[PDB]
RNA sequence: GACUUAAUGUCACGGUACCCAAUUUUCUGCCCC
């Protein structure tokens, strides 16, 4: 004899079974929740204390899926799938207050709750605290919360006991046993419960091998990585491959998206890296007669370097982006956007060609920086390829980081009076990295390339002082090229025209002697010039000249604009609308890079357009760091002749006597590699 | 050893918080945010009285920071002794951290100590920061302190009488907006205390070292903030009313209008605007005085007394608290009881969007960063004060929560599940002496949007972060510091109402109503702004640019909270800028603290009394030069504005304008008080406008039904066009509407005309007398239109296609499609054309048949072909029989779109009327001025809006009404039942012809067309204007030449028709087309000379043959139904309607012929309206025959229809063309009036004539009386 | 004097109660035992 709050419950309870569906699309899924969660609160509006508690059970259960389809905006977790998740234990705990008496449906209440509580601890600590979480999943199993052939729930909540120091030892064989048992789970209940090692890593293998092909986006990674973590605390001899294992699986998955070099933000993407990177260099530190295991190990320390430093950000810049614009480009962020919140949302329900490190030409020796917050030291990795030799060396960056941030609100205030706090900078990058400074690191007269991890990338390392007492510039004995990454390095296989371009748009009163004046002629220059005509230039020339101060996005680095007329010209339509460029050298003058990018706090994964041009196949850009007077750049420009040779005559070996001249002549560098 | 007494002034509204001791303070997120603040310990154990302070630290922290500063300034000397750089580092093994982390950067400068500052010798800043004094972190001790901050205590309490924390602190609520969505992210709490009456504090600093006097003295001085506000430093009943609102609540469910509570609540809290009389004289609407039943809201039996004078005695018991006070918490308490028996309407409550984020404490542990910042020796540092006045172009809303919930200490708190019911009532922020605010936090708020736009590159305001940010827009800004500012005027808000419109049946959506209550428009708030900087950046006076207002600028100071409906437009007025030269003028700077709390004398001031040290700035750069102005600033948001001329009355139709004024009358138009300078005062007249929320729902709802995206299921996450352009609850509105105000308003003399409307009886044809009402509309007419001008802003940003359909809708404004106001459907609020100003928009401007005749002939010459000779007598009216056939379609046209295969357009149509025309003018009585000499004689005049003679809408529209639902066999609309015979009239007729309550049991093609309640019908009609013919019927004799004294029109007895109890009701009662109208003419003399002269009506008749030509705008509607409509217009020759009063003597025989037809589609290049010719016109009407043949079971023959042959017979005019003919019709005389048989005296005896000839005589069509 | 601080480090002026809603649909100022 059902009745009306029988047969709307049970509606409900079906529009949460058929949005518990892995096929269901996120999109879809909200709207079902919220028809099926206004249905019970409309049953809920009438009987505040007479309502059954199975009605409860499926609020509390909708609140839970609430709260698992509300994604993090950025870096934090929103205060919304918190409170979403608190409404769901207090509408469970009036259903446990109200016994009904039902074994089943005391099961499944204390069932959801724990589901709730795991949840809420894991994404907030403070209020779920792990003592009251270990209480209560206690008290879940007492009541019953032993079938793990029929829940992956209640496995769940086993495997959140095996991590809380409770003996599971009656239940091992019944979660093993389980059809629904994750592969990580298991290697989790193998460990915890067995402390069996030997099986936990030969069946966590097949977690590792199968997170490939999931989005990191997935649950199953920030567990995974979790799991590492936890393993790294308990000093446990199995997480240094598995950190490595996680990071092949993370390569192997990022490479297959992302076209236009972005990945999806998870929090513990960082830490992961750090984690291998860790657990190579710790290999590496071992007693072997043979050098070729080690230069393999530094090697590949590299390689988790480079493998970092290139890709971007946060999703709510992905959700605001741009318009349709181009087919191509539009069409592969809301396929990764996609399949991204695809993979988010089903974790909990149920269910050219790329350089390798070794090929540098000649002469040429290249430094790989990398910083892990959980070391909490840097790390430089050199590689010289005359004697084809690896070796790292370390350093802090924590007063270097103090340093610079102290120089970045110097100069943001007194943007040329601030070159006292540049030369304290230079003197400090000198003092903290003495390696730059060693024959035996880095060979005398060998041209040194740069890839700088996050805020190295803002350091002026070409401009850095020996820490003596009569200290030499580094700029005075290599030659510096930047570059963001080594993926971006490529061949200069382009051919390069006769012509040389002059793009102009800067404020009247400057470069007025290079527009009319041309010292070089110029073919398709312009004044007051728009994106269009940076997308019309067919036949790439020898040299570009851009003159736009460019404005930053401080979230997305793909709207990181050159102020061009027409609304200028921004990061991503760089990518899709400019075209000829192959092999170009570039001068671009965009009043300093400071202007494009935003200002760091030790993250700086953003990308200046520069990498752009470097992108759609610039040969080389030498830009402005810091902000300089007009004629300096005017000079740069009107020497013709085809860097730091010029600066080391200029002026920019003078920061004893001229901090201003030092602070305009080592604020140019080349982003690009020959 | 100097004891120094210190006395702390506040100039703004401070902010103070529970104090929550040190180790117990980082358990709360709101102690902890509000460690800066005053604070706040109970006394108690009720948690009621408590006593503020601030602590000692905090003003030692700010002393500290000025003594920096002012360092800083001179180049690390003060007065000729150098001062070193101090010591802001803490070595965490040596000894314990600081309770407080600096976080900041430290201004320094370039040492110029002679020796380190030691114990034995340190320089007066180490002694002020008391660095090697014998007191430290570790312990109190005692006072061991060279340099001793005590404890700041509120001097205001200078009494015993132990202060409670509600009198002093009121809890508001305050947004961190996302820039990118205009939606706030999150939000966070703040007790803000008065420094009006608590604005004082009093504490002792005790300075050992005589070294340090003057810096310490300076830098009290120089201190400008502390605790959120503004200061200098010198060195010297409600449980009643509720009991009584639960009670009327109580009352009201007993007597089953619940749902008026709310409208009750809003009018009470809209009696403040007026004053005690409203209820001491007993001043409020007394209703209809035919309704027999008083007032529909204040005549309420409240426990057996009614509403009014309950409401004088609650007024009688609680005239202590004042009458604005007691009339505003009546009306709380009414609200919020109703709200807590009814509430939730849209189901906005899955997670409640609010959310309580308080930067996470600022919780870390290993940053401890010092970043020292030394200014360029030499260079300039001065201080712009800016001062000016904040005139409010629209009206504004700062929002505010409810006093109920706001409540400081005591808090209401969301952690209760279902968090639903959000309230529908807004509140504006106020003073404590109800005086408008502005607070700085919403004006900072603004100018930080501003500079951000102004920049073109800015950052989300990120919280808690252990760096400051470096970007453009956060630089400025921590150096920018406003003002609290309030208005001189106290007078009570207006409430602005708002209602959400269901697009499938374009009627008011249950429970929508939500109400705003906002300032007047056109009050001045003072301007303070400051800036401490080296130089005045282009973009602060980019901004301050865009802010004021020029000759061509308007203002742009978009402040407040309701943009989207133009409210908070403010424009800054009077600017003068000043600057302080703090390098060479800080002793000034101090003495004066900065005219700090003195702005208004500043701006009230010459420039020969200035204060020295402070010059007015000479280098404000004007419009044309800023370059953020020009590029960033100025396209940001363009204007369009225009003028709609509307050639009808409009009725915007305030409604509890109407439940309060005296006028007593039904509907009123909408008025709005305006703020005027130099005369500052509320303007004694009213202005005339269409509300702002009117204006932009109709051109959401002309977006939406154009594009297809209105009727939506939801708009949650949606991105369609409609929700790009307007915005949804996750986006802002890229457009912003403002008010239509009326400027033609001051050439008419009588800018309101009053129309009185009635419902007539399907079956008796007449006046229901309980269903009159009458509207009080803008006397608006197509000779002298009503002109509105307003405008709308539109953001940058918009596409090709966005802005084609803003264009769109504008030109479907301008085509009549959308009617501004209520009643549109009968002519009310039509738009006769637009004029869109030519100045601002360029791309708007840029972007902007034979005669139709039907041939069908009706004979009807059964009887009348042999009344030819001698003539016979017929019945005045007779009744059409249709059967119980009522076809209902479940499946209602809706209004969300213009359905592809439904027709849309617009019928021209003409009226030529056959006999006299009489349409009373019923707004005055005595209109003739014929009733001085002749008492209770009823004198009307022809219905004219500023003196030209029309039709109104509603006549035509009901005469079409009965004719349509007489022909399509619809159900009685009109019918009124609960009437007695001597069933009740409710049994009567049979169901299926009631009038159709909802639309579950399906809609009658009258009522699926016109319309019903809760359903906007398809066909609006509008007013006939004329044209043509002569003006009016002279009828030379004793009569003022064009007015005609009417017989008696006693009321349609129900007893004829039925009289017996066996009987039914016969059906619609329809009127002979006659000439007996000439025996009424002529025998002037001898009708005004009988007995009973107050019963006879004398009104202005004009003759036949007058043209007049009024429009059918009909919109989606099927391919016989526009065929149908067209019949019901012109039925062919011989073939005419009746209208007006006197239709049983003959009186208003009216034929309309359809001029032309218009129709108009959507099609992907955009055409325009277009004619149809006369073949899809006589298609139209095939097919609505075709149709009514289907509902039954080349040229059409209407007459083989059984019902359709009776009505054309009743709708026949015999003399047409027929000259001969002539039919005599008149009411049969009850005994001895005139008899020059066919007398009452034997009419209903059974001998005589039995009943069931006579119902049968009474059904059939020109049926011979003899 | 306690209530009521801690001191070589308080950007909380470090955050816009902000975002979406046509007071409107329906009604001839009509008329005989
Ligand atoms: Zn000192
Ligand atoms: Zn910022
Ligand atoms: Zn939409
Ligand atoms: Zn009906």
């Amino acid at each position: 004899e059902p009745t009306r709050e029988d047969i709307d419950r049970k509606e409900a309870e079906r529009l949460l079974d058929e949005a518990f569906n892995p096929r269901t699309k996120p999109v879809d899924r909200k709207k079902i929740i919220n028809s099926a969660l206004k249905i019970l609160i409309g049953l809920y509006k009438e009987k505040k204390d007479d309502l059954t508690s199975a009605s409860f059970i499926s609020i509390a259960r909708a609140y839970y899926l609430v709260s698992i389809t509300i994604l993090p905006k950025g870096t934090t977790i929103p205060e919304k799938k918190k409170e979403a998740l608190r409404k769901g234990i207090e509408f469970i705990d009036r259903a446990i207050n109200k016994f009904n008496g039902s074994i089943l449906d005391s099961q499944r209440a204390f069932r959801i709750k724990s589901v709730l509580s795991i949840e809420f601890n894991r994404i907030d600590r403070e209020k779920c605290d792990n003592i009251k979480l270990k209480n209560l999943l206690n008290e879940a199993v007492d009541k019953g919360c032993t079938d793990f052939d029929t829940y992956e729930w209640d496995i769940q909540i086993a495997i959140r006991l095996c991590e809380l120091g409770v003996d599971m030892e009656g239940h091992f064989d019944n979660l093993i046993k389980s059809n629904k048992a994750n592969d990580l789970q298991k290697a989790k209940a193998y460990y915890f419960i067995k402390k069996d090692d030997h099986k936990a890593k030969e069946h966590m293998d097949k977690c590792t091998a199968s997170l490939k092909y999931t989005p990191c986006s997935h649950r199953l990674w920030d567990e995974t990585v979790g799991f590492i973590e936890r393993l790294k605390g308990d000093s446990s001899t199995l997480w240094r491959d598995f950190a490595i294992k996680t990071y092949r699986s993370c390569r192997v998955q990022e490479k297959e998206t992302g076209t236009l070099r972005l990945r999806w933000y998870w929090s513990r993407h960082r830490v992961l890296y750090d984690m291998a990177f860790l657990a190579v260099k710790e290999q590496a530190d071992d007693e072997e007669p043979d050098v070729n295991v080690k230069q393999a190990k530094i090697k590949k320390l590299a390689e988790i370097s480079d493998s970092l430093k290139s890709r971007f950000s946060l999703r709510l810049s992905d959700m605001e982006k741009m318009p349709k614009s181009d087919d191509e480009s539009n069409h592969e962020f809301k396929k990764f956007l996609d399949k991204c919140v695809t993979a988010y949302q089903d974790g909990y329900v149920i269910n050219a060609k790329l350089l390798e490190l070794t090929q540098v030409p000649e002469g040429w020796v290249v430094v790989h920086f990398y910083l892990n917050k959980l070391e909490g030291m840097g790390n430089a990795i050199v590689f010289d390829k005359c004697a084809n030799s690896w070796q790292y060396k370390e350093f802090q960056y924590k007063e270097l980081f103090e340093v610079f941030l102290t120089w970045q609100a110097n100069y943001n205030l007194y943007k040329e009076n601030a070159a006292e706090h540049l030369v304290t900078l230079c003197k400090k990058i000198g003092e903290t990295m003495p390696f730059l400074f060693c024959d035996n690191f880095i060979p005398n007269g060998k041209d040194v390339l740069f890839v700088p991890h996050d805020f190295l990338h803002r350091l002026p390392l070409h401009g850095s002082i020996e820490n003596k007492t009569n200290g030499k510039l580094f700029l005075e004995n290599h030659s510096c090229c930047y570059l963001p990454a080594w993926s971006f390095a490529s061949e200069k296989e382009a051919s390069t025209s006769d012509e040389y371009v002059l793009l102009k748009n800067f404020d009247q009163g400057h470069f007025e002697t290079l527009q009319n004046n041309q010292i070089w002629g110029t073919q398709s220059v312009k004044d007051g010039a728009s994106s269009d005509d940076l997308e019309n230039i067919r036949n790439n020339p020898r040299l570009l000249t851009i003159l736009c101060h460019g404005e930053a996005n401080m979230s997305n680095p793909f709207r990181s604009m050159l102020k061009l007329a027409n609304g200028g010209i921004t990061y991503l339509e760089i990518l899709n609308s400019v075209k000829g460029l192959k092999g170009s050298q570039v001068i671009l003058g965009a009043c300093e890079t400071d202007l494009v990018p935003p200002l760091s706090d030790v993250m700086d994964e953003h990308y200046s357009v520069a990498t752009a041009l470097l992108l759609i196949g610039a040969a080389g850009v030498v830009g402005t760091m810091w902000k300089v007077r007009s004629n300096k750049t005017k000079s740069l420009i009107e020497w013709k002749l085809e860097l730091n040779e010029w600066q080391k005559e200029t002026g920019g070996a003078a920061y004893k006597d001229h901090p201003p001249t030092f602070y305009r002549s080592i604020a140019f560098r080349s982003i690009g590699f020959p | 050893d100097m004891n120094i007494t210190v006395e702390l002034t506040f100039f703004e509204p401070y902010r103070l918080v529970e104090w929550f001791d040190w180790d117990a303070r980082k358990k709360s997120h709101s102690a902890m945010r509000g460690q800066a603040f005053a604070q706040w310990t109970w006394k108690g154990k009720g948690r009621t009285a408590g006593k503020s302070f601030i602590t000692g630290t905090l003003v030692r922290s700010a002393v500290i920071k000025a003594v920096e500063e002012l360092l800083s300034l001179n180049n690390g000397k003060w007065e000729g002794v150098p001062c070193c750089n101090g010591s802001f580092q803490t070595d965490e093994s040596k000894g314990k951290k600081p309770s407080f982390l600096r976080k900041r950067h430290t201004l320094q400068w370039q040492a110029n100590n002679k020796n380190i500052c030691d114990k034995e010798e340190a320089c007066p800043f180490c002694i002020l920061l008391g660095r090697f004094d014998n007191a430290g972190k570790v312990h109190e001790r005692n006072k061991d302190y060279d340099i001793h901050f005590s404890n700041f205590d509120l001097d205001h309490k200078q009494e015993k009488n132990d202060l409670r924390l509600v009198d002093i602190a009121s809890g508001r609520i305050l947004n961190r907006v996302d820039f990118d969505t205009g939606k706030a992210k999150d939000y966070f709490r703040t007790w803000e205390a008065d420094y009006e009456t608590y604005g004082t504090y009093t504490g002792r600093i005790t300075l050992r070292n005589e070294h340090a006097k003057k810096l310490l003295l300076a830098s009290l001085g120089f201190v400008d903030k502390l605790c959120g506000a503004l200061c200098r430093i010198e060195v010297i009943h409600n449980d009643e009313l509720r009991k009584q609102a639960e009670v009327i609540v109580e009352a009201f469910k007993q007597n089953d209008k619940l749902e008026k509570i709310r409208i009750l609540a809003d009018a009470i809290r809209t009696l403040r605007l007026h004053g005690e009389g409203v209820i001491e004289k007993d001043e409020l609407p007394d209703g209809k005085e035919e309704r027999d039943k008083g007032h529909h809201l204040w005549d309420i039996k409240v426990q057996g007394t009614a509403l009014r004078t309950k409401l004088k005695e609650l007024w009688q018991s609680n005239k202590d608290i004042g009458w604005r006070k007691f009339t505003e918490m009546l009306g709380s308490n009414l609200y919020l009881i109703y709200k807590k028996e009814t509430g939730g309407v849209s189901t906005r409550f899955r997670i409640l969007g609010d959310t309580e984020y308080y930067s996470k404490a600022h919780d870390s542990e290993g940053s401890d960063l010092f970043i020292p910042v030394t200014p360029p020796e030499g260079i300039e540092t001065k201080e712009w004060i800016i001062v000016g006045r904040l005139k409010a172009a629209t009206p504004f809303y700062f929002g505010v929560q409810q006093p109920s919930d706001s409540i400081p200490g005591k808090e209401k708190k969301s952690e209760d599940s279902l968090v639903i019911n959000e309230h529908t009532s807004f509140n504006i922020l106020l003073d404590k002496e109800n005086r408008y605010r502005i607070p700085r936090s919403a004006l900072r708020g603004a100018l930080r949007r501003d500079l951000r736009t102004a920049f073109g590159s800015g950052c989300n305001v990120s919280l808690g972060g252990q760096i400051l940010c470096n970007c453009k827009v956060c630089i400025e800004m921590r150096r920018i510091t406003l003002k609290d500012s309030v208005s001189d005027f106290s007078e009570p808000p207006e409430i602005r109402y708002r209602i959400a419109k269901n697009p499938g049946t374009a009627t008011v959506e249950d429970g929508s109503l939500f109400d705003i209550e906002v300032g007047p428009e056109g009050l001045t708030f003072p301007f303070v702004l400051r800036y401490r900087g080296h130089k005045f950046p282009e973009q602060l006076s980019s901004v301050i640019r865009y802010w004021e207002e020029n000759d061509g600028k308007n203002g742009m100071a978009w402040l407040g909270g309701l943009d989207s409906t133009g409210k908070g437009r403010f424009a800054l007025k009077d600017i003068k800028i000043f600057e302080w030269d703090l390098n060479q003028k800080i002793n000034e700077y101090i003495k004066e603290r900065g005219m700090r709390g003195k702005e208004k004398e500043l701006l009230e001031m010459g420039e020969s009394s200035l204060p020295d040290g402070l010059i007015p700035y000479k280098f404000f750069e004007e419009r044309e030069c800023l370059f953020p102005y020009k590029e960033n600033l100025k396209p940001q948001w363009s204007e369009v504005q225009y003028t709609i001329e509307v050639g009808s009355p409009l009725l915007t139709a305030d409604t509890i304008s109407a439940l309060t004024e005296p006028g007593n009358r039904d509907a009123i138009a909408y008025k709005k008080r305006v703020y005027n300078d130099g005369n500052n005062a509320i303007e004694p007249e009213p202005r005339f406008a269409v509300k702002s929320e009117t204006h932009r729902g109709i051109f959401r709802t002309a977006v939406g039904r154009r594009t297809g995206d209105l009727g939506k299921e939801d708009h949650e996450d949606c991105t369609c066009d409609m929700c790009i352009i307007f915005g949804n609850e996750h986006e802002s509105s890229k457009i912003r509407f403002e008010d239509l105000e009326l400027i033609n308003g001051n050439e008419f003399e009588k800018l309101e005309k009053h129309i009185d409307h009635v419902a007539i009886d399907r079956f008796t044809g007449g006046a229901l007398d309980k269903a009159k009402f009458d509207t009080y509309p803008l006397a608006g007419s197509p000779k002298k239109p009503l002109k509105l001008k307003g405008r709308f802003w539109i953001k940058k940003g918009f596409s090709g296609d966005h802005k084609l359909l803003i264009t769109t809708a504008l030109s479907d404004i301008r085509d009549g499609l959308y009617p501004l106001g209520s009643k549109g459907g009968v002519g009310y609020g039509w738009v006769a054309g637009i004029s869109i100003d030519d100045n601002v928009p360029d791309d708007f401007k840029e972007m902007i048949n034979g005669p139709i005749n039907n041939d069908y002939v009706h004979p009807g010459h059964q009887s009348p072909k042999q009344d030819h000779k001698n003539k016979n007598i017929y019945y005045p009216h007779y009744f059409l029989d249709s059967g119980s056939k009522v076809y209902r379609e479940k499946d209602i046209i809706t209004h969300e779109e213009f359905t592809e295969e439904l027709l849309s357009g617009k019928i021209n149509c003409k009226l030529e009327t056959l006999t006299p025309l009489i349409i009373p003018d019923t707004s005055d009585e005595n209109g003739l001025k014929l009733q001085g000499n002749k008492p209770g004689h009823k004198n009307y005049k022809f219905f004219n809006i500023n003196g030209e003679l029309m039709i109104p809408g509603s006549e035509l529209r009901g005469m079409l009404r009965t004719h349509f639902e007489a022909l399509t066999k619809s159900c009685f609309a009109i019918f009124g039942e609960d009437s007695t015979l001597s069933k009740t009239l409710g049994g009567k007729l049979d169901k299926a012809l009631h009038p159709c309550t909802g639309l579950s049991d399906g809609l009658c093609p009258g009522c699926h067309l016109f319309g019903t309640t809760d359903y906007k019908g398809r066909v609006k009609f509008g007013f006939a204007k004329y044209e043509n013919g002569p003006e009016w019927l002279i009828t030379r004799g004793n009569n003022p030449e064009r007015s005609l004294t009417l017989g008696v029109l006693e009321s349609p007895r129900p007893a004829f028709s039925i009289p017996d109890d066996e009987s039914e009701i016969p059906g619609r009662k329809f009127y002979l087309h006659h000439n007996g109208w000439r025996i009424i003419r002529q025998k002037q003399l001898e009708i005004r000379e009988t007995v009973q002269p107050e019963r006879n009506v004398t009104t202005e008749v004009m003759d036949k043959g007058n043209v007049f030509s009024f429009d059918v705008r009909f919109e989606n509607l099927r391919e016989w139904e526009l065929g149908l409509l067209l019949q019901s217009l012109d039925p062919g020759k011989n073939i005419a309607h009746k209208l007006g009063k006197g239709k049983p003597y003959g009186f208003g025989s009216v034929k309309i012929k359809i001029d032309s037809l218009h129709t108009f589609k959507i099609n992907s290049n955009n055409d325009k309206i277009k004619r149809v010719p006369q073949s899809d016109i006589r298609e139209y009407i095939n097919k609505g025959y075709q149709k009514l043949i289907e509902w039954s079971g080349v040229l059409p023959q209407w007459h083989v229809i059984p019902h359709i042959d009776k009505l054309y017979k009743l709708l026949w005019v015999p003399f047409l063309n027929d000259s001969k003919l002539e039919p005599d019709v008149r009411y049969p005389v009850l005994n001895e009036e005139s008899k020059g048989d066919y007398t009452y005296k034997k009419l209903g005896d059974k001998d005589n004539l039995p009943y069931k000839t006579r119902v049968k005589g009474l059904t059939t069509p020109w049926s011979p009386w003899n």
